[PDB]
């Protein structure tokens, strides 16, 4: 089966299902399987996973709020390795948007 | 440990205070210079433990607006979720 990693199958999955796809850890949960950010050691201490779900707290405020709405963030294109500067951003009403330009500037896919 | 020096009187702008992280923390090269890529590089990059010195804390707050301080809670919040960060504000 497909790992799904990019923006558009992970946006379509969230969407479709309201969670992400099974290949997508915390970075809590990563640390406990032991990674260590520093090391680049993801994919030796959980393979074919990538870092995602945690809150994503929307600091420079470029994402739009609501009263009631939260959001999270994923990574994307990651396979193993360092991480990239690709995520996926999506809130809790399910609307999506994408970075890749680590947080530069963000675009609303859904 | 990793060590991070700020030298406050030496920072001119937001931009400065960024390119200091980016060089003290070891950040990617791809590294946002915001604050929510910084969050990301503490989360999910930088090397634990993590010692930072902001020196001349109030010098570096005249040249960033409020730059200086939003980062500074950026480094508490992580302390404030785990990540193993000493700050020593001079």
């Amino acid at each position: 089966a497909q790992v799904i990693n990019t923006f558009d199958g992970v946006a379509d999955y969230l969407q479709t299902y309201h969670k992400l796809p099974d290949n997508y850890i915390t970075a809590s949960e990563a640390q406990a399987l032991g990674w260590v950010a520093s090391k680049g050691n993801l994919a030796d201490v959980a393979p074919g996973k990538s870092i995602g779900g945690d809150i994503f707290s929307n600091r420079e405020g470029k994402l739009p709020g609501k009263s009631g709405r939260t959001w999270r963030e994923a990574d994307i294109n990651y396979t193993s390795g360092f991480r990239n500067s690709d995520r996926i951003l999506y809130s809790s009403d399910w609307l999506i948007y994408k970075t890749t330009d680590h947080y530069q500037t963000f675009t609303k896919i859904r | 440990m990793k060590k991070a020096v700020i030298n406050g009187e030496q920072i001119r702008s937001i931009s400065d205070l960024h390119q200091t992280l980016k060089k003290e923390l070891a950040l990617p090269e791809y590294y946002g210079e915001n604050l929510d890529a910084l969050w990301d590089c503490l989360a999910g990059w930088v090397e634990y433990p993590l010692v930072l010195e902001w020196r001349q804390f109030e010098q570096s707050k005249q040249l960033t607006e409020n730059g200086a301080e939003s980062v500074l809670q950026v480094f508490r919040e992580a302390k404030a979720e785990g990540c193993d960060i000493t700050i020593i504000l001079s």
